[PDB]
RNA sequence: ACAAUGGCGCAGUGCGUCGUAGUCCGGAAGUC
RNA sequence: UGCCCGGUGCCGGAAGGUUAAUUGAUGGGGUUAGCGCAAGCGAAGCUCUUGAUCGAAGCCCCGGUAAACGGCGGAACAUUGAGCCUUGAUGUGUAGGAUAGGUGGGAGGCUUUGAAGUGUGGACGCCAGUCUGCAUGGAGCCGACCUUGAAAUACCACCCUUUAAUGUUUGAUG
RNA sequence: CGCGGGGUGGAGCAGCCUGGUAGCUCGUCGGGCUCAUAACCCGAAGGUCGUCGGUUCAAAUCCGGCCCCCGCAACCA
């Protein structure tokens, strides 16, 4: 709803004219954002994953994709095709929607956070980070969830450098209020 | 002691009705040496029975006294290097002494929220013959009936 | 072991059967398929199993 | 003829288990009252499913007399959820009621100007032959009054709200109006109350042409009970009589047989062991080692299910007050189930619950589990109390699911109550070896479907058990197992029974549902209630009423 | 139920008890063993092989026998409406619009033949299940309700007999009185036997008679060897 | 110490609270 | 001149288990008087097949045995089942206490006493009722019953079952 | 060289043909009963199942590969 527009006009031209590019397609556009929870819910309990699923589906408007283990591990017993966690890939609408909610409300509510963190880059231009306590989102509370989990995030973007990604991040609005 | 054994020593009366069966009843029920907190919950147990049931307060402990009272008991009698359990008929003096104790032990064991509550349960189940006190007695009965063979 | 031999009986055509195998180890259910009937000269549901 | 039913070399081969019935050759004659006995997996319910014609995938010939009507009564009847009157009228008098309705149309047609009088008079002949051939019919007040005398719920009541015995007693009363001549029936003693068991005993005992059932009660085996068909290696052994000393003899016949077989095998192994040292090998190395071991030396299978036994999960640690009911009242329409009922259950307490089928016992459970509310009065549970409910209605998702999967829910690791453990090892503590786990719910015996049921609902943790009719589907070695398990559990349970020993195990307290809105609570073992009952009886003796005649004799 | 009383034992001890005889001999015995009670009516109780449990034989019906049965040929019609509209010409003996069979517990018996109609039978007579302790109330079990009342009445007046098998194959039937001539009696007997041959057992063994028992309203009965195709009656 | 013959507050006692819980218990342990 | 009866051999016992010849019951099949244009159904008699019923020794089992082979570590009659009658007795799956199997006959009695009542002995917990011995009594109970039910029970055939007694027939043992 | 059995806590053994729980006796340890020591009572600890890897989802078990101890045979000349 909100961030979508602030991205098109203000953010995009700011990055353009820091790398002095002449094409507006050489500007990073966010591509997707992944919501993995895989804290082993389905290794000792099939329905705890069903739960976990529903909880990602409350913040995203629709059911998630159930993830699965890709080979045999001896030290955790599991096998290829075995459920073990759940993702929700977000492109478009739901990306925006989430992105907003997140930075705006959630990012203040991160433990002892008060500035900027833009040092975690893949090599291409892509950003990730974790979530220890899931209740930091505006619609997830402890007086709503049955027991608390974390989860983690993978922000993909058409950047070709970490100069690029690193700037993108700082050009967004962290307001320090609820 | 084997020479200077003696019987009961002067119990202090019931404050309310004056019965020295009730006097004993209270005595027994106390713990940590307080008659007050005892007799307090006792009268409460009587009232709740005489209320619910509708019966006199009198017959609420006197036909409870009759149905918890035993008639035979089980003596584990070692008789040399051998040992046999034998019955004998319980001594009249002891016979309702035992009764009143057991009605206090029954409510201590058999649950509910408070001891006056637990006892106003047993005071029913006494006189009806199914109670936790009733059980004790319907147990030393079976167990003097198998050993009836030896004596 | 030996995957069991059933004899799949017909009920709009032949009075006989076609012959095949199935795993009864994992199917207590009675087998049915469309197999071709020379008496009717048409394909048809075949039924019945061991 | 003498053969009312006859059997020629009948068998059944199940290659996962063992051969479950073999070479059954029996002849069933008029007047005989036969109980078919044996363990789970002895094939006793299957032998009756064969004679009823339900199961016909067998070797040999299972053959009924050509003029008999044959009645069969399963453990879970085919009555639809529909109403009591509608299901009672359905498979019995329908064929006669349709003939009586066409016969009324023919009456109406005799007064119609265009009806064909000659075809009306032939339809009337073929109708009156049907109504006479059937003989009985719906009638004005009979079946309806007979069902009320035999105390069944409302004629406008729903068959789906009706519990084990009632639903079976309707099914039976119906079945009997449909096919009388020979009775084939599937452990009829389990889940049918005192006045219904005394009724069943009387009826079976007076019966014509014959009776073939199953039982797990020592009173049945003394009163009905002319002949005993023992099933256990898949062979049938009819024995004429008798009394509970035969059961004791059977236990001693198997202990002798198992030990004599175990010695013959061991005896053979010492001779086999030397052989290598310097025989020629000759007939022993082939006949002994290859042929005898695995198949011939493998008779000890049925006796081994006795020491697999069974398990109940113990509680989560829990306080002194578990359940508090005060002045509870509950009714269904016009029928008062519960009225001013008060009790508190202490920790370590095992509460036995007695009285008729449909007295209101499951409706208490439903109020405790919040699927009902008190009409009047109150039910308060402790805060940390977790419930584990076991019904009469033991239905499930599908019949082609494995034992392990139905219990595990597709988990290798289960959180059983407050504690993690491997699922396969948990499912086995209910008597299930790896080949019995891999079998399907439709394949299983009732007694295996019983251990299966308990193994499933007990995974949520054994904190407060609400068990309705535990003995229901069980075979006697699974009955010993449940009892042994229960002797080691801590308690916090409210349990039903009808079985005297099982009652003796489950009381440290009694809830006796006596009459409409009369439910009595007493605190003690069933032996204590018994001494109290004998004291009431004493006083009842002097009082003149013909009520006391039933406590005296039948 | 009560069974074989002192009065029957003693009457039987005077002339004869439980044996089969030629039809001429039996009837002579029965006639004189009669006691009184009231002037001697003969009825016959015919045991044959039944496939009646499965209605694969007609031995519950009613047919006209050549001479008018009983002592008076007594007919009552339970009927209503457009069926006995067409018995206007012919005439029903007695019309019960609902209520007409009720005299029995006042010491009063009265019908040879109860004719019933399709509108009436649904009201009155449709519970044929129990009529106890006698079978006289009108029932589905002998069946054939009226297509018009007219023809049914004409048949009954002429001499129609209502017969059922009991339960196990005894077919009780009124032949007539003992005052009827040997030749008039013979005919009814012969008639009941051809009525059964028509209606054969299909696989109750081919037997149309087994044991013939014979009776009168008061005396004591005797059994016949054969009653139908042998010669004469008296 | 583990507790309502009690705990806390305004030996015993008067009120009021907590209602059987590892709690307003005890000072984690502990259910005598 | 000791220890071993688990093995192999044997002896003593058969309650149960398995079990021959014998016996040939039931089911199934063939034929076709006959039913039907009719498809197809099929009696009787004759056969083709299956093998209820009985049934032992052996064998499993139970008890012994090593101066057995060997091994000695790490024609009558008594009793008693069953097939037919014959002669009785309950006939209760819903009310109705129940004796309401079910149909026909059928409204008044000999059953020379059959009253019935009062009481005795047995039978049914349907012990109201009747069944069924014997004393008083040489005399009519009982049918709107009393009562419910759609139906009510006088009184004669008689139906089969649970079962009893006589006549038996038969199979067993002794 | 040729055949095969058994390696399970400190000792001596079960489990193993049915792969998902390592069970028993004695000793040991801690607490009691003795003035002290045996016995006795209560409670607990100790095991890569001789190993190495394999099929399997998973091996004390089923299958192989090494290190051991004990048996059988070594004969017609």
């Amino acid at each position: 709803a909100k961030l979508h527009d602030y991205y098109k006009d203000e953010v995009v031209k700011k990055l353009m004219t820091e790398f002095n590019y002449n094409s507006v397609m050489q500007v990073p556009r966010v591509e997707k954002i992944t919501l993995n929870m895989g804290v082993g819910e389905a290794i000792a309990d099939k329905k705890l994953l069903d739960n976990a699923a529903a909880d990602l589906a409350a913040i995203s408007g629709q059911k998630p994709l159930i993830t699965k283990a890709r080979k045999s591990v001896a030290g955790f017993k599991i096998r290829q095709g075995y459920p073990i966690g759940c993702k929700v890939t977000l492109r478009g609408e739901r990306m925006w929607e989430f992105f907003e909610r997140l930075i705006t409300i959630a990012v203040p509510r991160i433990r002892d956070f008060r500035g900027l963190s833009a040092k975690s880059f893949d090599g291409r231009g892509n950003y990730s980070m974790g979530v220890r306590e899931q209740i930091i989102f505006p619609e997830i509370d402890y007086d709503k969830v049955d027991r608390v989990r974390g989860l983690d995030i993978t922000i993909t973007t058409t950047a070709k450098s970490d100069e690029e990604g690193r700037a993108l991040l700082a050009a967004f609005d962290f307001p320090f209020r609820k | 002691p084997r020479r200077r054994v003696i019987g009961q020593r002067k119990i202090l009366p019931d404050p309310k009705f004056g019965s020295e069966l009730l006097a004993k009843f209270v005595n027994i029920l106390m713990v940590d040496g307080k008659k007050s907190t005892a007799e307090s919950i006792v009268y409460s147990a009587l009232e709740t029975l005489a209320q619910r049931s509708g019966k006199s307060e009198l017959e609420a402990f006197e036909v409870a006294l009759e149905n918890v009272r035993p008639t035979v008991e089980v003596k584990s009698r070692r008789v040399g290097g051998s040992t046999y359990q034998v019955p004998v008929e319980v001594r009249p003096v002891r016979r309702n002494a035992l009764a009143m104790r057991w009605i206090v032990e029954a409510a201590r064991k058999r649950g509910d929220k408070s001891m006056a509550l637990r006892l106003a349960n047993e005071l029913s189940d006494a006189a009806e013959n199914k109670g936790t006190a009733v059980k004790k007695r319907e147990d030393v009965h079976r167990m003097a009936e198998a050993n009836k063979a030896f004596a | 072991g030996i995957r069991e031999k059933i004899k799949l009986v017909s009920s709009a055509g032949t009075g006989h059967f076609y012959t095949t195998t199935k795993n009864k180890r994992t199917k207590p259910e009675k087998l049915e398929l469309k197999k071709f009937d020379p008496v009717v000269r048409q394909h048809v549901i075949y039924k019945e199993a061991k | 003829a003498q053969f009312v039913y006859t059997m020629h070399r009948v068998g059944k081969v199940v290659p996962p288990k063992r051969h479950i019935l073999k070479n059954i050759s029996l002849s069933f004659f008029p007047g005989a009252k036969i109980g078919v006995l044996g363990l789970n997996g002895a094939g006793k319910s299957t032998l009756l499913r064969i004679m009823a014609g339900i199961d016909k995938d067998i070797e040999g010939e299972a053959r009924p007399q050509p003029d008999i009507k044959i009645g069969y009564l399963p453990q879970e009847p085919q009555l639809n959820p529909e109403h009591t009157v509608r299901e009672s009228i359905e498979e019995a008098v329908s064929e006669v009621v349709n003939a009586l309705k066409r016969l009324d149309e023919v009456y109406a047609l005799y007064a119609d100007p265009d009806a064909d009088f000659d075809k009306l008079a032939a339809e009337q002949g073929r109708l009156e032959e049907i109504i006479q051939a059937h003989d009985g019919h719906n009638l004005n007040v009979q079946l309806e009054r007979a069902a009320d005398a035999l105390r069944l719920p409302d004629w406008d009541a729903k068959i789906a709200n009706l519990s084990g015995g009632e639903r079976r007693r309707v099914a039976l009363c119906r079945l009997l109006l449909e096919k009388p001549d020979m009775l084939l029936l599937d452990e009829p003693t389990n889940h049918l109350d005192a006045e219904s068991v005394a009724w069943l005993e009387r009826f079976l005992h007076d019966f014509e042409g014959t009776v073939v059932a199953i039982t797990h009660d020592r009173y049945f085996l003394d009163n009905v009970a002319g002949w005993i068909l023992e099933l256990d290696r898949g062979e049938g052994i009819p024995w004429e009589g008798n009394y509970s000393s035969w059961l004791e003899q059977k236990d001693q016949r198997l202990a002798q047989e198992a030990s004599q077989e175990a010695a013959r095998r061991k005896s053979i192994e010492k001779e086999l062991e030397w052989v290598r040292q310097g025989t020629k090998g000759r007939q022993s190395k082939g006949k002994a080692r290859l042929a005898r071991f695995e198949e011939l030396n493998s008779t000890e299978y049925q006796k081994r299910n006795e020491t697999n036994e069974l398990f109940i999960p113990p509680g989560p640690r829990l306080g002194d007050k578990v359940l508090e009911v005060s002045n509870l009242r509950k009714s269904y329409g016009d029928r008062l189930l519960i009225d001013d009922l008060s009790f508190s259950i202490p920790k370590g307490a095992i509460v036995g619950i007695i009285g008729p089928n449909g007295a209101g016992k499951s409706t208490l459970f439903r109020m405790i589990s919040g699927q009902e509310q008190p009409d009047s009065g109150t039910i308060t549970l402790g805060e940390t109390v977790k419930l584990a409910s076991v019904d009469q209605f033991r239905d499930s998702m599908d019949n082609s699911k494995t034992v392990w999967e139905e219990v595990s829910g597709g988990l290798d690791i289960m959180k059983i109550g407050n504690t993690e453990m491997p699922s396969r090892a948990y499912v086995g503590r209910f008597n299930f070896k790896g080949v019995d786990q891999g079998k399907r719910v439709g394949e299983l015996s009732g007694g295996e479907r019983g251990r299966l049921h308990l193994a499933k609902l007990l995974q949520v943790g054994g904190n407060m058990l609400l068990l309705d009719e535990p003995t229901n589907d069980l075979d006697i070695e699974t009955l010993r197992a449940l009892e042994n398990a229960l002797l080691e559990f801590p308690g916090c349970a409210m349990v039903i029974s009808h079985d005297r020993w099982f009652l003796d195990r489950i009381a440290t307290h009694i809830l006796d549902y006596q009459d409409e809105g009369k439910v009595e609570f007493f605190e003690g073992n069933f032996t204590e209630y018994e001494e109290y009952k004998k004291r009431t009886l004493g006083a009842d003796a002097l009082e003149p009423k013909r009520i006391k005649y039933k406590r005296i004799a039948k | 139920m009560a069974k074989l009383t002192k009065r029957m034992r003693v009457i039987r001890e005077k002339v004869d008890a439980t044996k089969q005889y030629d039809i001429n001999e039996a009837i002579a015995l029965l006639k004189e063993l009669a006691t009184a009670k009231f002037v001697e009516s003969v009825d016959v109780a015919v045991n044959l092989g039944i496939d009646a449990r499965k209605s694969d034989q007609n031995v519950r019906g009613a047919t006209v026998l050549p001479h008018g049965t009983g002592r008076s040929v007594r007919v009552a019609v339970f009927t209503q409406g457009a069926n006995a509209e067409a018995a206007k010409a012919a005439g029903a003996e007695l019309v019960g619009m609902e209520d007409l069979a009720d005299q029995i517990k006042k010491g009063e018996m009265n019908f040879d033949v109860v004719i019933a109609s399709p509108d009436a039978m649904r009201v009155v007579g449709q519970l044929g299940q129990v009529l106890g302790p006698r079978g006289l109330m009108p029932n589905p079990k002998v069946g054939t309700v009226t297509p018009n009342v007219a023809e049914a009445v004409k048949n009954a007046k002429a001499g129609q007999v209502r017969y059922r098998n009991d339960k196990n194959g005894i077919i009780h039937t009124t032949i007539g009185k003992v005052d009827f001539d040997a030749d008039k009696l013979k005919e009814n007997l012969e008639a009941l036997l051809v009525a059964l041959k028509k209606a054969k057992p299909t696989q109750a063994k081919g037997v149309y008679i087994k044991k013939v028992s014979i009776s009168t309203t008061m005396g004591a009965g005797v059994a016949v060897d054969q009653a139908g195709l042998s010669a004469s009656v008296n």
